[PDB]
């Protein structure tokens, strides 16, 4: 989110906007190296919500 | 020669009272410490040492509070007088001076005692300790430089001097150099050396209703800070303070005094830290700045 | 004979500034401590002593800061530049000599005193206390080492000598021993043979275009890690540091200094701490390195 002066110099006021923008149109993929040294925390995310019992004891009603 | 120290009320002030604790009837002794601490943030792994940043901090400075007053009644008002200034004012600025340097620390009453234990004519020894609030900045003038015009040689400059109608000879060095420019004299700096904390400038406006102050700019010519407000009528002068802890910004016409803070561009006012560039005058035909820098051991 | 302390504002740098705080004007009088804490998590069971892992722990270096200076203003001056520089960079490097050896320390100012008990003609007496990142390192010159051809005796070495066409002799033991290597100047080495934690060298590539730099072997010849660049023109050299505090890996071409950090391999590069082995040039044609290697205890 960013407080920005409307862009016309006519309009006077002061606006607020959201960006879903970047400093390339066409986003390109960087190649990088984050050493130890930079006090680095590592934790594990899950995007997708599937489910964590591998192994199933199915049963099936007569 | 010898170290002196003043504490006053209000340094940049009109309604600034000095006092001499190195000369006068009250005075400041041993000074507990007036170097500094440092928390580095030193993670060690493996036997290896990785350091983060050093935050400086500074300690409370503790004085030996003596009055030399020549009766009872001198030194009790000695001491109800020079407590009731520091606390009349909401922190107060000592000065330390010597043969090369002269830094100012803005101090807050920390602690001061009073005892029954007197000496000759109710003499007083106490201890007076204060919370550092900016340890060591130098208080001073900032003006702006001007360009001068080079001087005119023949064979040296570009003209057309000599046998008619005039010649200027290409030579390998000498060659031409021109001497200046035609009214060098609207060219002029406000040269800013090194980073500064704050400021107390007096800025004489031209036309009203023009946006009116200044705009800092960096070494590449880019804006990044402006102090610009949009007055109605022309003021005398405006009145501006950057020190964070008695912040002024004031419009002066006469004898009358007014709040610019409304009126101020407060999307131009990105930063208070004035950067390594220069200063530039927006709708100003005089301007008086003084600048205070910090130095963290001195 | 005598033990010899001196503060280095950057050392493995061409913009060093050395302080004799033992023959100069301000001299370390004194040190703390020099030693070790070791915590060694012992835990017993039932009379049984069980030992953990040692950390060894290295405690805050507190020297006697004492300046020698003709005038007041002489040891004001002496105060204010001695702390700066210590401040002006991020860390410090304390050299420890004696006749036996030539350790070194990075040091971060933790604390510094400024009282107003001065001595004869203004001098100081106050107590500079420092922060361990590493204690006790060695800073020495790595070199590769030449193989050279063994020497060729009839009978001893292979050849067809003597009488026509040619004889070599199998005997027991001395039978037919190779003299050497056609083109033995091949054949480079540079040793590791303890572990090191980082160093200052400085490569000079030979192709353009063509990754160049170093890589390092293990005892079995595997390569553990690799700093290796891939520029588009041959830089004059690669100014490479491995310190973890200010890492540097530039590349200069004339008086131009280029960062070659984006243009590295960073898959090759998988640690700073090189292990017993080798190290090899890849597309280089010089090399110069200087090595440092701690010491718990010296
Ligand atoms: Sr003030
Ligand atoms: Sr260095």
């Amino acid at each position: 989110t960013t407080i920005q002066h409307a862009p016309s110099e006519t309009d006077p006021r002061n606006l607020l906007f959201i960006n879903f923008a970047s400093r390339n149109w066409n986003r390109k993929r960087i190649t990088t190296r984050v050493d130890i040294k930079q006090s680095v925390t590592m934790d594990t995310e899950t995007i997708v919500d599937r489910s964590a019992y591998n192994f199933a004891v199915v049963f099936v009603k007569n | 020669g010898v170290r002196q120290y003043k504490i006053h009320t209000n340094l940049d002030g009109t309604d600034d009272k000095v006092w001499d604790v190195t000369n006068g009837k009250v005075r400041f002794y041993q000074p507990s410490n007036l170097g500094l601490q440092s928390t580095n943030n030193i993670w060690q792994s493996n036997g290896i040492g990785v350091m983060g940043t050093r935050s400086i901090t500074q300690p409370q400075i503790e004085f030996k509070l003596e009055t030399f007053g020549e009766s009872l009644e001198e030194n009790y008002q000695l001491m109800k007088d020079f407590v009731n200034d520091i606390l009349s004012k909401k922190f107060v600025t000592l000065e330390y001076q010597t043969e090369i340097f002269q830094v100012y620390a803005d101090l807050a009453l920390a602690d001061v005692t009073k005892t029954e234990g007197y000496g000759k004519n109710g003499t007083f020894s106490e201890k007076i300790t204060f919370d550092i609030i900016t340890k060591w900045y130098t208080y001073e003038n900032l003006t702006f430089d001007k360009i001068q015009n080079g001087k005119v040689i023949a064979g040296m400059s570009k003209i057309y001097g000599g046998t008619a109608p005039g010649n200027y000879k290409y030579i390998k060095g000498t060659s031409y150099t021109y001497y200046g420019e035609s009214d060098i004299d609207r060219l002029s700096r406000w040269d800013i050396k090194e980073e500064i904390f704050s400021f107390m400038g007096i800025l004489y406006p031209k036309l009203p209703k023009t946006p009116a102050g200044v705009r800092f700019l960096d070494d590449i010519g880019n804006e990044y800070t402006a102090i610009v407000f949009k007055t109605e009528q022309v003021q005398d002068y405006i009145l501006i303070n950057t020190d964070v802890n008695d912040e002024t910004y004031q419009g002066w016409k006469g004898t009358t005094a007014l709040n610019l803070f409304p009126v101020m561009d407060f999307e131009r006012y990105r930063t208070r830290i004035i950067e390594k560039g220069q200063m530039e005058l927006i709708n100003l035909s005089k301007a008086e700045f003084k600048i205070k820098r910090k130095a963290d051991f001195v």
